[PDB]
RNA sequence: AGAGUUAAAUUAUAACUAAGCUGUAAAAAGCCCUAGUUAAAAUAAAAUAACCCACGAAAGUGACUCUAAUAAUCCUGACACACGAUAGCUAGGACCCAAACUGGGAUUAGAUACCCCACUAUGCCUAGCCCUAAACCCAAAUAGUUACAUAACAAAACUA
RNA sequence: CCAGAUCUUAAAGAUCAAAAGGAGCAGGUAUCAAGCACACCUAUAACGGUAGCUCAUAACGCCUUGCUCAACCACACCCC
């Protein structure tokens, strides 16, 4: 997560010369104080790419787009935490995650070195798509739990059989 | 026109919705009866698992839940 | 999706006048704690603009203001994830008005219907569920062509 | 791919081919959708270690049935 400082000139009114010589009044009118959420995203996107990307001037690169989507994904999550019953934005959040997931897979199969750096910097955790998407109903999860528990119990029966029964035979040898 | 088919499907649904209402409690008895056999048959399936694995008793701490039971 | 707000109508309610007021093709029942005028919260619904055709993936949305905001450098894709009018259920709150059920009146051979009067669930807000429609523009998505050529009807025909 | 049995003989040729294995092909049914130990490593041929394997291109089940024909597969009263 990132936190743009409040008293910073917005993206556009930065490179123009002669700003620091202006009085505090105009600097206040251009800072993030008098700018809406839209201007905040620009500063987040500008800073984020300058920290992880190699060539910021390239926008068509996959890594650049993944950074752009991550900014929107974080923005949607903040909106979702406030407006919980909103369904239009929840759909956007899920589709944005799926698009980033699809683009991360494409980046991995082309440039592994860049994919590793993007995955580490942004904190994204890439999980392989599990085969055979099935709905885990109560009957299946119950029976699966029993089979795993029975499997562990069989190991204990054999493990103690390996210890005690062999020792009993070895008792005759040792005497 | 196609109304000769919608009306035929209208009458059948209207008569079925009266067969359920007239014998509502008969279906209640059968539904609960099938649910008990559904739960019992599930218990035998789990009982078969541990018996064929060589164990004598079910693993400790395992009580089979009643999945086909009314809850909320 | 949140937060704030109210123009026109209606009602509680008060004053004044009047004896009748509602209702139908025609009546009865109901009311007379009523009707007309003046003054007026709350709840609910959003004239004209709209002879415009915009936004959203669909179902949907058209009183005002502010905040947040509408995925993908722009192919296809399920039984997986998310959503889904209206009716219906569970808990709390609201209730002008409309209103299944029910009662009365009338009609009819009968009228547990159409018509008239009263009132409830409910339509509403908050939280959860249900996941159904003629969910129909009965026309699947993405690129295209006007060549070939009229079963009928309709919203002309066709290729990948 | 083929041990083994047999025949011939100058002990290396041939006939039949068990077991085991797989490029592909192989009845109906998904209202059979999950099977429940079905994997692997080390060295041992133990122990120890990892937590995996098959499956919507049909696993696991159920029903019907000799065949793809110089012929092949199976049974020899019944309890495979
Ligand atoms: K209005
Ligand atoms: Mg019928
Ligand atoms: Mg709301
Ligand atoms: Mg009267
Ligand atoms: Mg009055
Ligand atoms: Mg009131
Ligand atoms: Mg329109
Ligand atoms: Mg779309
Ligand atoms: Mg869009
Ligand atoms: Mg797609
Ligand atoms: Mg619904
Ligand atoms: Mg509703
Ligand atoms: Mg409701
Ligand atoms: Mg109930
Ligand atoms: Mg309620
Ligand atoms: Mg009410
Ligand atoms: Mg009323
Ligand atoms: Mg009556
Ligand atoms: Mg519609
Ligand atoms: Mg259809
Ligand atoms: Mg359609
Ligand atoms: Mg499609
Ligand atoms: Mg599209
Ligand atoms: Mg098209
Ligand atoms: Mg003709
Ligand atoms: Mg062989
Ligand atoms: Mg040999
Ligand atoms: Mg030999
Ligand atoms: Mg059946
Ligand atoms: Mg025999």
């Amino acid at each position: 997560q990132d936190d743009p400082p409040p008293s910073m000139l917005l993206l556009d009114y930065q490179n123009v010369p002669g700003i620091h010589k202006v009085d505090d009044v105009v600097k206040r009118l251009l800072s993030l104080e008098m700018a809406n959420q839209k201007e905040k995203l620009k500063i987040k996107k500008m800073q984020l790419m300058n920290k992880v990307l190699e060539n910021p001037e390239d926008t068509s690169s996959l890594e650049a787009r993944i950074v752009a989507l991550t900014v929107k994904i974080r923005n949607y999550e903040e909106h979702m935490q406030k407006h919980r019953k909103d369904k239009a934005h929840k759909r956007f959040l899920l589709m944005s995650i799926d698009q980033r997931k699809k683009m991360l897979k494409n980046l991995r199969e082309t440039n592994y070195a860049v994919f590793e750096k993007i995955c580490k910097e942004l904190g994204i955790e890439y999980t392989f798509p599990p085969p055979y998407h099935r709905k885990a109903h109560r009957r299946w999860v119950t029976k699966k739990a029993l089979c795993t528990q029975v499997f562990r119990e069989v190991q204990k029966l054999k493990k103690q059989k390996r210890a005690l029964r062999a020792a009993a035979v070895a008792a005759h040898k040792q005497g | 026109k196609n109304i000769l088919k919608i009306r035929r499907r209208k009458m059948n649904h209207h008569k079925y919705r009266k067969l359920v209402k007239r014998t509502r409690f008969l279906r209640r008895k059968v539904r609960e009866g099938r649910l008990r056999q559904k739960q019992v048959k599930f218990e035998r399936d789990l009982k078969r698992i541990w018996q064929k694995a060589g164990l004598k008793e079910a693993p400790a701490g395992w009580q089979t839940p009643k999945i086909y039971l009314k809850n909320q």
